[PDB]
């Protein structure tokens, strides 16, 4: 549910937060560090 | 870092202890009962460690319900002094009154102290014992009876984690300097620093305790999670993102206690993102550490077990 995500869903619209997650969404791993903002539920789905 | 309000709550809670002692002089109904109420909470918390054992959690709930009714005629206090964010009256909330009985906030504070001490004294030597405590903390503080304006009073407990385990909140330091040992929460018994083993034992119990409260699943419950798993995620990220030059063994010990015995729960919540995170915490972070130690090795050992179980490969 919303417990695992940031309490404010609007944060995922920030470009800064997109950059933190760009490495995980593209390459599966964290290249530039672990994002301080937790992921969206859909990003954690097994492919 | 650098610093925030969670310390301010710690001071107000210290001032609340004196307030209850002063009332006990004039208030006889408070003196008669307050002491026994304090002890039965600590006793019930200690017993949690040692399957359908629900009689110890109810004894703690019944005492807090009794303190909320305030038969002891205790003075009322402003709960905004014990929460990070001042709260406004919430629609549909069970308690929007601006003040609360001082005995309630006090016994809530004793419940928080009791859980912290259990993490320190028992979970430091046997990390398994932190989980049943965390269950109790989340169960009690989430009861609608104890929600002040729609939210729990968990900030009383988190403020203590900030004092005894600052690394969970982004604080760093060198274990070689006194300014750093303070910033890492290295304790002092009688002026001088405690032994390195007692420090790392504290960090182990507090790290396991933090995971016990931050990795609870509430979707089956009708109650709202007082400290949802997003706080476990943020805490881990602040530690693993530490630049290599500033890593300390204190960080590695807490991180190990955060992960060991909580890998499954972490993966259930965050799935493929948890694997990526565990890769950062158990592979990249130990490799970034400036000096090897039993703490760094323990992480690498966990990395191998998870690499076998999960493959630690999403690519």
């Amino acid at each position: 549910t919303a417990d695992t995500e940031a309490e404010d869903p609007k944060v995922y619209e920030d470009e800064g937060v997109k950059r933190q997650w760009q490495s995980f969404l593209e390459k599966g791993r964290f290249e530039g560090g672990m994002p301080e903002v937790p992921p969206r539920r859909e990003w954690c789905v097994w492919d | 870092g650098p610093h925030m309000r969670y310390v301010e709550i710690h001071r107000n809670l210290k001032g609340l202890r004196k307030y209850m002692a002063e009332q006990a002089k004039t208030n006889l109904k408070l003196k008669q009962r307050m002491g026994d109420m304090r002890r039965e909470i600590r006793k019930s918390v200690g017993q949690l460690t040692t399957a359908a054992n629900k009689d110890k959690q109810q004894k703690i709930k019944s005492i807090l319900t009794e303190a909320l009714s305030n038969q002891v005629e205790s003075a009322l206090v402003d709960p905004n002094n014990f929460v990070v964010e001042p709260r406004k009256p919430v629609e549909g909330a069970t308690n929007n009154d601006p003040l609360l009985p001082s005995i309630f906030v006090y016994l809530i504070n004793i419940f928080a102290k009791a859980a912290i001490s259990q993490f320190i004294n028992e979970a430091g030597a046997r990390p398994e014992t932190a989980d049943p405590v965390g269950i109790c903390v989340a169960a009690i503080l989430s009861e609608p009876d104890f929600l002040w304006r729609g939210a729990s009073l968990i900030d009383i407990l988190i403020a203590k984690f900030r004092i005894v385990c600052p690394v969970l909140f982004g604080y760093r330091g060198s274990e070689k300097t006194e300014q750093g040992r303070q910033r890492l929460g290295w304790w002092k018994e009688s002026g001088q620093w405690i032994s390195e083993q007692q420090h790392m034992d504290r960090m182990t119990g507090l790290g396991a305790g933090f995971a016990a409260i931050s990795l609870r699943k509430f979707a089956l419950s009708k109650k709202q999670n007082p400290y949802p798993p997003r706080f476990y995620w943020m805490a881990m990220a602040k530690i693993v993102n530490t630049p290599p030059a500033e890593i300390s063994n204190t960080q590695c010990v807490v991180l190990k206690a955060m992960v060991q015995n909580y890998e499954a729960k972490f993966i259930e919540f965050y799935g493929s993102a948890a694997i990526a995170a565990l890769r950062t915490a158990l592979i990249d972070f130990p490799a970034r550490a400036p000096h090897k130690s039993a703490a760094v090795n323990s992480l690498e050992v966990l990395a191998q077990m998870l690499k076998r179980d999960t493959g630690l490969d999403l690519g």
